[PDB]
């Protein structure tokens, strides 16, 4: 796999919405570049999926951010979210109605 | 002038969001070579959609608290609905207890 073989690859992983029409060998002169090969490397090998936030979710949260609403942070988010274990109660009310 | 304002986003993206330390970051004159051609677009979406693993957290998780707490609002409705629907059945099995008394 040349270097920019690599990135191709690494362009596809992240969603870029022209990544299948990209050709590796295009892209070779990038890495021939002593002083910048060592940065390429580096995101070909730190950026994966777990990284991508898609345009609808980063609106939603733009939108979440200009509403005012307070915006939780990671321990806060940890502590609600373990709280917010996916209580089954809307199960206990219907067990109401269907035993009635 | 493009060029150079797309080097200083690069160069704050991958220091400040993706953690690499300062050192190992490239001069902002070598990082405007990465916009020769196409690469110019592949690098704006890069750092648009491209957050840090702690960040993406943060923003989902957040996304996913309010969105659980518009369905509790939206479930009062429903319990609204389904306490008129409680009071019918609660009727009902009084009007059917009193006709079975009589039978």
């Amino acid at each position: 796999m040349s270097g920019g073989d690599r990135f191709v690859q690494t362009l596809q992983k992240l969603n870029y919405p022209k990544g299948a029409q990209l050709d590796g060998e295009d892209f070779d002169w990038l890495f021939e570049a002593v002083d910048l090969k060592p940065f390429l490397d580096w995101f070909c090998s730190a950026a994966s999926e777990q990284n991508v936030v898609p345009d609808e979710k980063l609106q939603a949260f733009n939108t979440l951010k200009e509403s005012g609403k307070p915006v939780l942070d990671e321990k806060a988010l940890d502590e609600v979210l373990k709280t917010f274990s996916i209580s089954k109660v809307p199960a206990i009310e219907e067990v109401a109605i269907e035993k009635l | 002038m493009e060029r150079r304002s797309l080097a200083q986003e690069l160069k704050k993206w991958a220091v400040e969001e993706m953690g690499l330390p300062a050192q190992k970051a490239p001069s902002e004159e070598m990082l405007q070579r990465l916009f020769i051609g196409q690469c110019g677009d592949i690098w704006k979406f890069i750092i648009r959609h491209i957050h840090s693993h702690r960040t993406v957290r943060k923003i989902e998780g957040n996304l996913l608290w309010y969105q659980q707490l518009q369905h509790t609002e939206a479930q009062r409705t429903a319990e609204e609905e389904q306490q008129q629907r409680r009071k019918q059945l609660c009727k009902e099995i009084l009007e059917l207890r009193a006709e079975l008394h009589h039978l």
